[PDB]
């Protein structure tokens, strides 16, 4: 029991840490997707503004 | 024959040059020194685990 309880506190702690890693990694998948979309949007806008600048050119 | 026309041309171009000079002075004073900044973002991506603060 102590071995399963301890194996569990460790599987569970490793899990909280892996889940945290996933949570934080996911927080970053999301922060990266926000930056990617902000930058892709600025890029598409740079390209819209470029197409416009080129049209205005 | 051409005196008045020469005078008006000189005065007009001089006025344009004066306005361009006075504005270009201001544009020239400091140019890169009024440059940009950085604003770095992390988005908590460097999270390492638990923290002393009580929010978590």
């Amino acid at each position: 029991l102590d071995k399963y309880s301890e194996a569990l506190k460790d599987a569970q702690e490793k899990l909280e840490l892996a889940e945290k890693k996933a949570t934080d990694a996911e927080a970053d998948v999301a922060s990266l997707n926000r930056r990617i979309q902000l930058v892709e949007e600025e890029l598409d806008r740079a390209q819209e503004r470029l197409a416009t600048a080129l049209q205005k050119l | 024959m051409q005196a008045l026309l020469g005078a008006r041309a000189k005065e007009s171009l001089d006025l344009r040059a004066h306005l361009k000079q006075v504005k270009k002075e201001d544009t020239e004073k400091e140019n890169r020194e009024v440059g940009d900044w950085r604003k770095n973002i992390d988005a908590l991506s460097g999270m390492e685990g638990r923290k002393k603060k009580f929010e978590s």
